[PDB]
Order: structure tokens, then sequence, then C-alpha cells
């Protein structure tokens, strides 16, 4: 849920930061400088990925032979689209009183 | 048009070089350092390195921007989200893992990859496989007839995640109709009843002719959605926790016999038959019911100048 | 003679395709709606499919072209009659 | 850059925890 | 006959939220809880030489629980690259039974085994983690034990290489096996 | 939708023979 | 198949191609060429040698961001959408949608004992007259 969230986020934007240096030490070394120095940082972000890999090698690895998180569990989704055809067979009943009863005046 | 051009450029290069080396067959003897226009080579590179980088740094821009719009995030972004939304993905290729209900279902097997393409409002465009099309029960008793025997000619946002949810239904559909008619041929001599391909009725008294049946793109909505809800709670059941401390993996209705003395009691509550049986004693209390209310109406109409009699249904 | 030679291949596919679609779903009426009831049947390689009733008065029905006739259909048999 | 050897990993600890697993004796 | 082939695991304390994690993506339950009771040991043997255990367990969170007392002997050294535990035997009793059985009978409280844990199923197999709390009479590892416990007849030990097929399949989490 | 996994796998080899009984 | 070693060659793959790309982009810098080895062609040879290593060095570098886009991408999939080991999202939506249909149930309800009480009390006063 969050926490999912947030590591997913995290890899995004880690991967958006390691193209960004990229680029910049790209931009720096082509053409002009001490301000290159921080270009070698961007070959840094990338053994972050690395560390990244290393936190997907160590990951879970619940199984790694399956699929986890069995059941989609949406037979909470089944019971609420009964209950929502529940509450479509009310109004109609309720438009055919309200019509009998327009009909009675 | 561009391929014939670039098949000549390498046509032109390669014979330039295949000449350079038939000339040739950086050789000094035993017996651009230049200044002026290593300067203008150096230049030239450095332009040159510019330019790509500002090329790489313009696609990255544009993925940046890209990712920025939370709008058209195909790029296994809105990809993770659905499957975030949706069931597990025991991705063979990209993408698997129907709603085959092997944990919540338990029926008819139906597995097997379902949707996976990646490919452009903007949306991603599950494949929807394979019924494919709407399935769905519909009832009423409006003048009927027990003479049957004719063919079966019926009378009758996200968009992908909506159509994968009505293949679910369709599918699930399927498997309690294969269930309810291996039900209604394996059944004892309780009842008798019509099986169709897919048009079903039985006749547990006179004038019961239950009009239930499978539809399919080839009171009225409540009995069904009660049957749906009975036998996805008879699957559920099927999967409490038994509450194990060595194995008993089961339930505690059979270890309450142990100490709670059960002559008859435990083999009543152990298990019992239902689907069509149930459905059918409910619309017997239907028909009971309509049969209670007509004679009242029957005493009303009739019973006027009598006493006029007054009843008062419970809750 | 393109006319009946034409004829008689595409006669001859259409019975084959339709005796083996019904070889098809009588299979799966045995593997999923009767389980016992009518699961009997016994049929040749081909041109010719026959099937039993219920097992204890037992009765068989049987359905083939028997290329005797190019006109018919599929000569539904049974031994006792209507 | 150069002084890096080996990036290596951590994990749960059973070696330690399997002879301290407790049984009949 | 019925056997048992549990497989002895233990998995260090702070390495728990991962682990639940792990278990209920995998398998774990509809909706997994956990439990509470109170073990002990009942040795009496005089020419047998075999204290022979009793787990009148009664958990405290359930209402009227059966005493579910475990016996478990004769470790099988089949030597099937397997776990093949000793052949047990389950018995649920009701409320003060174990205790005037050990009074008719005759029994001793060897000692006490307090434990508390999550609760595991698959679809035939069995697994299961806790942790022991050396507490008094009126109330000693800490740390949690991961056993892959099957608990079935003889049969043709078919499902061993099955459970040892998914106790592999969760080896980044221990490496459970039998003991000495 | 293109599987031969249907009956197909077996219509095919009958109207292969069909064919070669008529030809 | 082979998930782990395939992640793993996955990444040995992605440092290969960005060693490589630095090792390029450092010998690109390194363009002095201060010899004068050429000796059928000085000028000729240099510019061509300086254009071999401007070309050399947008080779690696386009090679570098493709590298790290496909890495990336099998990241996200390997990661995110392989083994989203934290499916408390899932249970997330099941409280939510638990609460949601509490709620419709209990509106339900409500409304049956409302229409109860308008039932008795309209039947109480149809009754009480016989036409």
């Amino acid at each position: 849920n969050e926490r999912l969230r947030a590591l997913e986020d995290i890899e995004r934007e880690i991967g958006a930061i390691l193209q960004n240096a990229g680029t910049a030490i790209l931009e720096l070394s082509k053409e002009k400088r001490l301000l290159d120095r921080q270009a070698a940082a961007f070959t840094t972000s990338v053994q972050h990925v690395e560390a990244e890999l290393s936190a997907q090698i160590r990951y879970l690895t619940q199984v790694a032979t399956g699929q986890p998180h069995e059941g989609s569990s949406y037979s909470s989704r089944k019971d609420c689209q009964m209950a929502l055809k529940r509450v479509d067979y009310a109004r109609l009943k309720i438009s055919d009183v309200a019509r009998t009863c327009e009909q009675m005046l | 048009d561009s391929v014939r051009n670039n098949l000549r450029s390498a046509l032109t290069e390669m014979c330039v070089l295949y000449d350079v080396l038939s000339i040739v067959r950086k050789k000094f003897m035993t017996l651009s350092p230049q200044t002026l226009q290593l300067i203008s080579k150096k230049k030239s590179l450095a332009g040159a390195a510019q330019i790509l980088l500002k090329g790489a740094e313009r696609l990255t821009k544009s993925v940046a921007e890209n990712q920025e719009n939370k709008l058209q995030r195909d790029f296994n972004s809105e990809l993770l989200r659905l499957r975030q939304h949706w069931k597990l993905r025991k991705v063979g290729d990209k993408i698997l893992g129907d709603l085959s209900y092997r944990s919540a279902g338990s029926l008819f097997p139906h597995h097997g990859t379902f949707e996976v393409i990646k490919n452009t409002d903007l949306d991603k465009k599950i494949p929807e496989d394979d019924l494919e099309g709407s399935a769905y029960i519909k009832v009423s008793i409006q003048k009927q007839a027990p003479d049957i025997g004719d063919l079966g000619t019926v009378n009758l946002s996200p968009h992908w995640q909506t159509k994968l949810e009505a293949a679910q239904n369709v599918l699930l559909c399927k498997e309690i109709f294969a269930q309810l008619s291996r039900e209604a041929v394996q059944i004892k001599s309780q009842i008798p009843h019509i099986v169709v391909k897919n048009q079903i009725i039985s006749q547990p008294f006179p004038s019961l002719q239950l009009s239930i049946s499978l539809c399919h793109s080839s009171d009225h909505l409540y009995v069904l959605e009660h049957n749906l809800h009975l036998l996805i709670r008879e699957f559920h059941k099927q999967t409490v926790m038994p509450h194990p401390a060595s194995a008993p993996f089961g339930h505690k209705r059979m270890r309450l016999s142990g100490p709670q003395a059960f002559d008859k009691n435990e083999i009543n509550s152990i298990q019992s038959t239902e689907g069509l049986l149930e459905k059918i004693i409910k619309q017997a209390k239907h028909i009971f019911l309509r049969s209670r209310t007509a004679a009242t109406i029957d005493s009303l109409a009739s019973r006027i100048e009598d006493p006029q009699i007054q009843a008062h249904w419970s809750n | 003679k393109p006319l009946q030679d034409m004829y008689n291949c595409l006669h001859c596919f259409c019975l084959s395709l339709q005796l083996e679609v019904l070889h098809s779903q009588t299979l799966m009426l045995i593997r999923e709606r009767w389980g016992d009831l009518v699961q009997v049947e016994r049929y040749h390689a081909g041109k010719s499919l026959s099937l039993s009733v219920w097992n204890q008065s037992v009765h068989k029905v049987t359905i083939k072209i028997d290329e005797n006739d190019v006109s018919k259909p599929l000569q539904i048999f049974h031994d006792p009659p209507l | 850059e150069s002084g890096g050897l080996r990036p290596n990993k951590q994990t749960f600890n059973p070696g330690d925890t399997n002879a301290l697993v407790a049984a009949v004796a | 006959n019925m056997m048992e082939y549990l497989l002895q695991g233990s998995v260090l304390d702070h390495s728990l939220e991962s682990l639940i994690h792990r278990l209920r993506g995998l398998c774990d339950n509809m909706e997994p809880e956990t439990f509470l009771d109170h073990e002990m040991v009942f040795l009496l043997k005089g020419q047998q030489a075999s204290p022979f255990v009793l787990r009148a367990r009664r958990s405290m969170d359930r209402a009227g629980a059966p005493w579910h007392l475990r016996y478990l002997g004769q470790p099988e050294m089949g030597d099937k690259n397997r776990h093949a535990l000793v052949r047990n035997c389950v018995d649920i009793a009701t409320s003060e039974n174990l205790t005037d059985f050990l009074m008719e009978m005759g029994f001793r409280m060897d000692h006490e085994f307090v434990a508390k844990g999550h609760l595991f199923r698959k679809g035939i197999m069995k697994v299961v983690v806790y942790k022991i709390f050396r507490i008094l009479v009126p109330g000693l590892s800490l740390s949690y034990l991961v056993e892959l416990s099957v608990v079935a007849p003889a049969g043709q030990d078919m499902v061993s290489d099955d459970m040892r097929n998914f106790a592999e399949q969760l080896k980044p989490l221990v490496h459970l096996e039998k003991i000495d | 939708k293109e599987e031969p996994s249907s009956i197909f796998q077996r219509q095919r080899v009958d109207a292969l023979l069909i064919d070669l009984r008529q030809k | 198949q082979s998930k782990e070693t395939l992640l793993q060659s996955y990444n040995k793959r992605l440092k290969d191609d960005i060693k490589s790309i630095m090792d390029n982009f450092t010998e690109i810098i390194k363009t002095a060429k201060i010899e004068d080895e050429t000796q059928v062609s000085r000028a000729t040879q240099g510019e061509q040698d300086n254009y071999e290593m401007h070309v050399r060095a947008a080779n690696i570098v386009r090679a570098g961001e493709s590298l790290m886009k496909l890495v990336s991408d099998l990241k996200q999939f390997l990661i995110l959408n392989d083994f989203p080991s934290v499916n408390e999202a899932i249970d997330q939506r099941n409280q939510q949608l638990r609460a949601l249909q509490e709620e419709c149930d209990r509106k339900l309800i409500t409304l049956r004992d409302e229409v109860s009480i308008d039932l008795y009390e309209l039947e109480e006063e149809y009754y009480s007259s016989s036409s």
C-alpha cells in the first residue's frame, strides 16, 4: 500500500535523477572547468541503481517459481455489485410506486 | 525510401574502404600535431559532442515530461497501477493471471494468460481473452407454459477494466451453470426437471415453471442475485480458518462432536444439499405468498359485506 | 466434372466436420454435463457415430451418411422406434 | 573507486538460531 | 498410521516483518491471524524410559477450544532426503480432561513451553512460526521457530518431495531440516 | 484467435484424411 | 526461468555498458594527438581520427542512455510488476470496499425499516374500509 508505492516512487525518482545526471555529465564533458568533477558523481548515481539491483537481489523473493498474492479477493467486489444491483432494483420499484401514486391523483 | 539511400551510402563507404585497403596492400623506417588545424578539429569534435549531449538531454526531458503527466503512464507505470488494482500476474512473457478463481471460486477450471499488451484515449487496451460476451440470467412468470423443447431463441470510466470484469462474470456464470447442470443430472429422484444445453426448468409441483435461464450473446432480478450470493458463500466456506494447532485443518463442527456428543446433529451440521433445491423452495415460498395474497384479495372482493378481514405481513 | 465433384468434396467435408463437432460436444457433455447419464458411445474411425442409453430396456442411437445416398443428411437410426 | 573490493550483503541469522532451536534434550 | 515429516527451522526475531509479508503473499491464510496457549510436558515412563509428550494447550483467545493433546514418538530414521519426524497423534479433549487423566493414570509436569505465533495454511502442507516464553507457573530461547509440518498417514512419501520443493521455494528465509 | 489447441488439432487431420480419400 | 540470475545478468550488462561508456568518454577526452604518425596524409588522417573520436564518444553516450533506459524498464518490471510482495494495497482496497458495502447495507436496511412503517400505516388505513 503506502510502503510499496513509496519504494516504487523512490526507484522512479532514482532512475530519473540518474538519467538527468548522465545528461548533465554529457553536456559538461562535451564542450566548455571544475564542475565536471560533479559529473563523476553521476557515475556514483549509477552505482545507486546497482544498490537498487542489490535491493532487488536480496528482496523478498517469496517463491521465485510462482506468483504470490493468492486470490483477487474480489468477492467483496462481487458483493458490491450485488448491493448496487439491489439499490437499482429498489430505485426501480420506488419509481413504479411513484408513477402509480401520480396516476392516483 | 530512406532505406535505399542508407544502403547506397553504406555501399559507397564500403567501396571507398575496399579501395583504400587494396591500395594499402603508419610505416616508419630505420636509417594532427600541427597546432593550426588541430584547433579546428578539436572545436568541431566539441561541437559534435555538444550536439549529441543536447539530443540526449532533449530525449531525457521529453521522457521526464511524459512521466510528469499522469495520463499516459503506459511505460509499465499504469500497468503497475492496475496490477495493484487487480489480481496477480504470473508473467510468462509480459502478463498473465486471468480471473481463474482457483483461490476464490473453486469451480470449472479455466486459467491462463488473458491480457498482455502494451501499445496505443491512449490506454494500453488490455485484450479481453475466452467468452468475450455478455451473459446473465433473466426470470419472469407471465402466462407460463410447461410445453417446451424448442431452440434457444432469446427474447432479450475505464473500458477494458469493466470489460475484464464482465468477462470474469460470464466465466463464473458458465461455471455455476455447469455446476447446476451436474447437480440436476446427478441428483436423486427428489423431483423431476428439464435440462437443456442452455435453458433449465424444474417442476417441484404443478404450476411451477421456474424460468431461470443462462443468456448469452449468440423476483425478476432478486432471485439470481440470491443464487449468486449463496453459491459464492458456499465457495467461500469451502475455502473460516480451521484454527489448527497440531493438524485439524477442518471445521470446529468436526471436533465439537468429541466433547459434545451429537448423534445426528453432527451429521446435519456437516454438509447438506443446496443449489437448485434451495432456489426451488424459495420459488415455492414465493408462490405460496402469491396464493395467500390471492386468497386475501378474493376474500376482500367477495366477502366485502362480510367483516373485512385485515392482514399484516411480518418484517 | 466440376459441379458433381465439387459438390461431393464439399458434402463429405461438411459431414466430416459435423460428425467431428458432434463427437466433441458429446465428449464435453460427458466431461462437464452428464457424468454417466449418457456416458456410453462406440463409433468407427470416421463417417459413422453411435451411442447408447443408460444401462440397468437399453437402446442405442446412431448417425452416419453411409456413402450410399448423396442426399441423406444424417440418417438418424435407432433400433426401438417411436 | 579502485579501493572497492566487493559489496557483501546481509540477511537473517538462521545458522545461530538452528543450534539455538529447542529440542527434547 | 498418521506419520509426520516436520522440518526444524528457526528464523531470527528481527527478521519478522519481511517474513510475515512473504508468507501472506505466498500462502498464509484467508486473513491470517495469531494464537495464544500454554503447553506442558507430562513424564511417566518407568520401563519405557521415554517421557510421552502431551500438548494440553488451552487457546486463551478462543472460547471453549478443545485441548489438542499431541503425542509424538518413535522418530523414523528413513533417510529419504526429508525430515521424517516422529509418528504423531492428536486428540481434542474438554476442560480439565488432561488434568483428570494426569491424576488418574499418573503423570508429572516435566516442563512448560508457553509459545505464541502466527497461523499459516497451504494446500496440504502446514507451516508455523512462534516464540516461546519462559514464564513462571501462574504466568528460555526467545526466538521465532519456522517449522514446516506435514501430518498425514504413511502413504507413499509422495508429498515429501513436494514439501522439500516448497521449503526450497522459501530459501531466502531459512533452511529447515531434521535434528539429531 | 488462431490457436490449433482446439479440435482443429484433430479437425485438420480429419480434413486431410477426407480429402485424401476424395482427391 | 532463473529470475534472480536474469536480474543478475541484466545488472551485469548494465554495469558493463556503463563502464564501456565511461572508458570511451575518457578516451575521447584524451584527444590531444601530439604525435605526427601519419606519413601519407597527416592533416587528412588527423581530421579523420578527430571525427572518429567524436563519433565514438557520441555512440558511447547513446549506448549508455539506451542501456540506462532499458535497465530502468527491466528493473521496473522485475521489481514492481513481478515481485510486489508488499500487497498491502490489496488489503487497503478490501477494507475500503468492505466499509462501502457496509454503508450500502445500512442504507438499504434503514430504507426497509422506513418502508415497513409506511406499509403498516397504509395497510391499516386500507383494510379499515371495504368498497
